RNA sequence: CCCCACUAUGCUUAGCCCUAAACCUCAACAGUUAAAUCAACAAAACUGCUCGCCAGAACACUACGAGCCACAGCUUAAAACUCAAA
């Protein structure tokens, strides 16, 4: 457990978690914002309330 | 000597059509919203196409087009409806700008 | 009456009904070129209609030929016999990304 | 009727296959059988690793006969397979060819189902 | 054990990726139903439970594929709306 | 030529070698990943043992031999031992879904050795023998 | 309840036993979608005809009698006492 033998193994485990992290701070500006590829319930649920399905008769 | 509407009906270009599946038929864009062109082209409702890539900027309003169309009226019945759910437009591809 | 009203009759421009890719034509059980094309390469499970794309009646044939072969020794049954892995593929499933 | 003798036997030189296909032929014969045609679908290696007659068998000739007999000349014909050595593995079926197959109109669509439950409201 | 090996349920790595390998292994064994069968019999499903749990997913395809085929349908409504201030 | 993911048939020529040996000569490494332990044995074409090792057999007790990092170590422990009898390419054929189905054969990597194919076989009785009732919790 | 082991039992043969939330709790046959569409819920509302069955709750899948290869069984099946509800 001597730091000084395991420098480049400390480093690429501390440049890596550096790097997993600002990835997880972008990770939420892009997937939860973009709502990238289907869309979100939120989104879904206004888009069928405009065209409600009708089990009844009018 | 009154025309009658059964004979309208027999010698309209709409009714002459037949199916509407895979025809060629000439639209008129009428309102534009951003890169959405609503076309009307002689039937009940419009449709909705996008601007081309390609010489986009020459689709404005009153520019008439070729489209081929594939529903008159995009309509379905859902699992459980007692009626078809109807979007009330036409579904039909933009070919491209009709010129003399 | 009157010329231009509507007439009775069949719909003149329905299309004809569509048939499935073996509608016609004889499925035996010692034909297992045919028979392969619708089990798995990689388990020789036997794929469904969703799959294969058959009518109801050509699955089941399809289906009977198929047990019918593995029991008599003319197909294996736990994959698909390697020299039929190139034949034409005729059903909707893909296993690579 | 009409039968279909699906005939696996073992991987042999021709004189042994020869005698082996005219013992059985003679078999079907001897129960009332009219033999109708022989087929060779060739040698090939068999699907699955099989055991019969205390031998383990991964290839075998595989030959078809076409032939009429009456009912009870089934059952008798099986019991005969069983007991000779040279035959791995032999079925009969009833002829495919016996069976027309019925013409086909096409695919029906079937539409979604209505009035699964009453209209009043929810 | 009467089959040949290594035919049935084999993948080739390529390149070394063994990971991609063993996910494409997995992909097929799912597609194919294998894993869940084997799942559902490590504790023996009585038939009367087995019924039960088969009209469970039949309803839930049924009731799956025809939301996704509304949603599909309804997806071209999404647009900007034409007639905004009226 | 494009990449096969099916493996090479047995009697038919294909250029595929591996150290100058054909897909029917390279040793098999099988895996059997139970739910409470995993056990690793390389055996060659010929079906001769050349290394075993399992959770177990490397000092793991109770609950530890069903994890991940136990089958690690296990793998690790056989691809030592095979690799010094001669060892480099191997055929993987792993049964069952216990938790180290898949770290049973990183630990066969990180010991030296190269995996070019893998294989389940896990079993799956077509109708067999009736399993344990299910538990009440 | 969880873990392990193992038996009757699950299988075959020959006889018994005759039960189930044996319920899709929706009787068979014929017909209708119009009128008043309909307590509620459930799986829309009805017509003709026939057989079976039901009449507060509990006592009671009980007692007694009778029948049955059934002997701690099955089928048929009450009453008294009790309550103003169920
Ligand atoms: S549609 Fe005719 S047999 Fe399949
Ligand atoms: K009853
Ligand atoms: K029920
Ligand atoms: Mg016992
Ligand atoms: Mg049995
Ligand atoms: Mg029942
Ligand atoms: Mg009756
Ligand atoms: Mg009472
Ligand atoms: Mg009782
Ligand atoms: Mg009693
Ligand atoms: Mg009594």
């Amino acid at each position: 457990f001597r730091d000084d033998a395991c420098r480049k193994e400390i480093q690429g485990f501390l440049d890596c978690a550096a790097r997993a992290q600002e990835a997880r701070k972008m990770r939420s500006i892009q997937e939860t914002l973009g709502e990238s590829g289907s869309l979100l319930p939120n989104k879904l649920n206004k888009l069928l309330q405009r065209f409600p399905n009708k089990p009844y008769l009018s | 000597n009154v025309e009658s509407f059964a004979s309208m009906l027999r010698h309209s270009p709409l009714t002459q059509m037949g199916p509407a599946k895979d025809k060629l038929v000439i639209g008129r864009i009428f309102h534009i919203v951003e890169n959405d062109l609503y076309i009307d082209f002689g039937g009940k409702f419009h449709c909705v196409c996008r601007r081309p890539e390609v010489d986009g900027e020459k689709y404005q309003k009153g520019t008439r087009v070729r489209l081929r169309l594939l529903d008159l009226e995009l309509t379905s019945r859902f699992l459980g409806a007692t009626t078809d759910t109807t979007v009330l437009e036409a579904n039909a591809v933009l070919l491209g700008i009709q010129e003399s | 009456s009157n010329e231009d009203l509507p007439i009775s009759m069949e719909n003149p421009y329905k299309e004809p009904l569509k048939k499935c890719i073996l509608c016609g034509k004889h499925v035996d059980y010692k034909n297992v070129q045919l028979l392969s094309q619708f089990v798995s390469p990689f388990t020789g499970c036997i794929y469904g209609r969703h799959i294969t794309g058959l009518c109801g009646k050509k699955q089941k044939e399809i289906t009977k030929a198929i047990k019918r072969a593995q029991i008599m020794g003319f197909m294996p049954v736990t994959y698909k016999d390697p020299a039929y892995l190139k034949d034409p593929k005729v059903c909707n499933i893909r296993y690579r990304e | 009727p009409r039968y279909e003798l699906a005939l696996i036997l073992k991987a042999m030189q021709r004189p042994e296959t020869a005698a082996t296909l005219k013992r059985t032929i003679e078999a079907l014969m001897d129960r009332g059988a009219i033999v109708r045609d022989l087929e060779n679908l060739g040698e090939r290696a068999l699907p699955y690793r099989i055991s019969a007659h205390s031998q383990q068998h991964n290839r075998g000739g595989y030959f078809l006969v076409d032939f009429y007999a009456p009912t009870a000349a089934v059952e008798s014909m099986v019991e005969h397979l069983s007991r000779d050595i040279d035959v791995i593995r032999g079925n009969i079926v009833k002829h495919p060819l016996t069976q027309e197959l019925k013409e086909c109109e096409g695919i029906v669509p079937v539409p979604l189902a209505e009035k699964l439950y009453s209209t009043k409201k929810r | 054990a009467k089959h040949l090996k290594f035919i049935a349920r084999t993948v080739m790595v390529q390149e070394g990726n063994v990971e991609s390998a063993y996910r494409t292994l997995n992909r097929i064994l799912t597609m194919d139903g294998l894993i869940e069968d084997i799942k559902h019999r490590r504790y023996y499903e009585k038939p009367c439970r087995r019924r039960q749990r088969e009209s469970y997913e039949r309803c839930r395809r049924i009731y799956n594929m025809e939301m996704a085929r509304k949603i599909n349908f309804l997806m071209r409504k999404n647009r900007a709306d034409p007639w905004q201030g009226c | 030529t494009k990449f096969s993911i099916y493996p090479p048939i047995p009697g038919e020529e294909s250029s595929l070698r591996w150290a100058g040996k054909k897909f029917e000569e390279i040793p098999i490494a099988h895996i059997k990943a139970s739910h409470n332990n995993t056990q690793i044995q390389v055996v060659s074409a010929s079906n001769e043992p050349l290394a075993f090792a399992s959770c177990g057999t490397e000092g793991f007790r109770n609950a530890k031999k069903g994890t991940g990092i136990a089958a690690q170590t296990a793998g690790i422990a056989a691809a030592a031992r095979a690799k010094q009898k001669g060892v480099i390419h191997i055929r993987v054929v792993v049964k069952g879904l216990g938790p180290g189905r898949l770290s049973a054969m990183h630990g066969l990597i990180m010991g030296g050795l190269e995996v070019i194919s893998i294989t389940d076989n896990t079993p799956i009785p077509h109708x067999g023998c009736r399993p344990r009732k299910a538990r009440k919790l």
